[PDB]
């Protein structure tokens, strides 16, 4: 059993794109933060607590544009207790066709994984966007490095990587971009 | 501590 069903005929001739949440897409604290985008209630242990998201400055413009380009994939480490209601927040557009969290990662010596070879979907029509190399230790051929985001509201990396997502888009094979 | 590297 793959991770992902059979991509759906509007997606099937598409390049598939794991895209990660936490410093990829928004950053979260516990620690309270004033004019947040959204707040979310997390229960830990029997106690809820309050976990105060930041968007990354251009996200919709890019998820939006992700959408139409990929069949997208959110892909992350962390629980759905709080990814599911980020992502439900976040994704205007439907943009995320799956969603994976942490069970469905790789635990390889003390990180957490996303083995793309478990999505099932060809390698050569597979991008990952994600903060922490680690996490595609296993397919680095695959990847689009991202810089962590926190809260610089002068960044601009989701928008200045769409035009090289736009090309990756057409291509038969990411690797002759890529280079495996 | 959301998506952790390691638990
Ligand atoms: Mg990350």
């Amino acid at each position: 059993q793959y991770l992902l069903p059979e991509a759906k005929a509007q997606d099937s001739d598409k390049i598939c794109v794991v895209i990660n949440l936490d410093e990829t897409l928004v950053h979260s604290s516990f620690k309270p933060v004033n004019n947040a985008d959204f707040i979310i209630p997390v229960e830990i242990d029997g106690v809820v607590h309050q976990v105060y998201v930041l968007k990354r400055p251009h996200v919709d413009e890019f998820l939006q544009r992700m959408g139409e380009l990929f069949e997208c994939v959110l892909f992350t480490a962390s629980l759905a207790k709080y990814a599911d209601p980020v992502a439900d927040l976040l994704d205007k557009w439907g943009a995320f066709r799956a969603r994976l969290f942490r069970e469905s990662c790789v635990f390889h010596r003390g990180n957490y994984v996303k083995d793309l070879s478990r999505l099932g979907r060809d390698l050569r029509r597979v991008l990952i966007l994600d903060n922490s190399p680690a996490s595609y230790v296993f397919h680095p051929d695959n990847a689009v490095p991202v810089a962590s985001w926190f809260d610089n509201m002068s960044d601009t990396e989701l928008h200045d990587l769409l035009p090289f997502f736009e090309q990756l888009s057409r291509v038969d094979d990411v690797y002759s971009v890529l280079r495996q | 501590d959301l998506s952790p590297p390691s638990p």
